């Protein structure tokens, strides 16, 4: 029952930069028994490094494999586009697990999200549920936070959000955020505000609209 | 090329069963080592189970969270790895992959010298989907985000199964456009938003266009979005 830990979960580096990743086991994994793996979004695994430090063949040697007992690293001498993915530890001498992942975007300049709300639709509405969405557009860092306030109240249980992976071609994050409720509950208040925070902000920022305009 | 074939996945209602199948290529498949990996939607790899060559025994092992309900067998006559997966859970939902690591051969020579060599392949399967859901097929209602740099959208909500596609403006309008990640409501149904971002300029000039499609039941959307 080794288990394996990664540190951080997400690595934020510029291309080029030096990557220094790190996998834990609770127990020794011995040193043929550990490998390193990538996956990028929508593909199968790739092995990059097995038995601790051997370089599978067709993977570039700025990829490389060290460690001994329950400290292990992977390196990637100059990151590549290509190599901004997840990267897994794996163990297969007594335990068979994977590591949790850690995931290497690219470190781009601060980016404050543009905030936009929607009303539910007319359409929506005489079918008896009301959704009202939030869009945090092409921000980065990947952290942000929204909070619903109806005629100033927190909503807490009634929302769900959505990230989108880093964008390929500026590096942002985009989020949309839903708050659901009833006719009934919609009907009954009138302001309807997405509180947005943000390290790009130097304050909340806040969209509203009032339901009958 | 060595490669491997994953099929078998498909719907399935909770406590139901599936065979899954790996077909392997140009590899001694009774000499190898094979294992079933799993991830569920937005998350990591999870060893399912492997089961050591024929001719080291063929020992089996399994995670914890599917021994007692999924069996991994083996056909080294027809070269294909079997997962069979029995009282199944909505958990069980994921990519299947069929993977191993076997040995190729090298060949180069001089004008002086021959040289022959064998290094690892570890091989993965494209994988092959399962989807355990009490949920009934249905396609998405699809509603407007309007406007009023401007941004509009497309809510596609109350869908089942995945995946839904959207386009906009029968895909001559891509720059801009966000489409997000399903997330599954309480109701077992999924929903979804897709947006753009325009001039806004536009809004009283060009006329935007959602074209949602869910293969699984025939539906087809065009929603014009307006202010």
């Amino acid at each position: 029952e080794i288990v394996l830990t990664q540190s951080p979960g997400t690595l934020s580096l510029s291309p080029g930069d030096r990557a220094t990743l790190s996998c834990r086991a609770t127990q020794s994994v011995g040193g043929d028994y550990f490998a390193w793996y990538q996956q990028r979004p929508g593909q199968s695994p790739r092995l990059l490094i097995y038995g601790t430090s051997r370089r599978a063949a067709g993977i570039p040697d700025r990829f490389s494999g060290s460690g001994s007992g329950t400290d292990f690293t992977l390196t990637i001498d100059r990151l590549e586009p290509e190599d901004f993915a997840v990267y897994y530890c794996r163990q297969y001498e007594t335990s068979f697990t994977f590591g949790p992942g850690t995931k290497v975007d690219i470190k781009r300049t601060v980016a404050a999200p543009s905030v936009f709300i929607f009303p539910p639709s007319d359409e929506q509405l005489k079918s008896g549920t009301a959704s009202v969405v939030c869009l945090l557009n092409n921000f980065y860092p990947r952290e942000a936070k929204v909070q619903w306030k109806v005629d100033n109240a927190l909503q807490s249980g009634n929302s769900q959000e959505s990230v989108t992976e880093q964008d390929s071609k500026d590096s942002t994050y985009s989020l949309s955020s839903t708050l659901t409720l009833s006719k009934a509950d919609y009907e009954k208040h009138k302001v309807y505000a997405c509180e947005v925070t943000h390290q790009g902000l130097s304050s909340p920022v806040t969209k509203s609209f009032n339901r009958g305009e | 090329e060595v490669q491997l074939v994953e099929s078998g996945g498909g719907l399935v209602k909770p406590g139901g069963s599936l065979r899954l199948a790996c077909v392997g290529s140009e590899f001694t498949f009774s000499e190898a080592w094979m294992t079933w990996v799993r991830q569920a939607p937005g998350k990591g790899l999870e060893w399912v189970g492997h089961m050591r060559p024929t001719t080291e025994g063929g020992a089996k092992d399994y995670a914890a969270a599917v021994r007692g309900r999924f069996t991994i067998a083996r056909d080294d006559s027809k070269s294909t790895l079997y997962l069979q997966m029995n009282s199944l859970k909505i958990e069980d939902t994921g990519v299947y992959y069929c993977m191993t690591g076997v040995e190729r051969g090298d060949f180069w020579s001089d004008d002086y010298s021959q040289h022959y060599n064998t290094y690892l392949i570890d091989v993965w399967g494209k994988g092959t989907t399962v989807t355990v859901s009490s949920a009934s097929t249905k396609g998405p209602s699809v509603f407007p985000l309007a406007p009023s740099t401007a941004a509009l959208g497309c809510l596609v909500k109350d869908y089942f199964p995945e995946p839904v596609t959207v386009s906009w403006n029968s895909g001559a309008l891509t720059s801009g456009v966000h489409t997000f990640p399903a997330v599954l409501q309480s109701s077992g149904l999924y929903s979804l938003s897709s947006v753009v971002t325009v001039p806004s300029s536009s809004l009283g000039t060009q006329t935007y266009i959602c074209n949602v499609n869910h293969k699984p039941s025939n539906t087809k959307v065009d929603k014009r979005v307006e202010p």
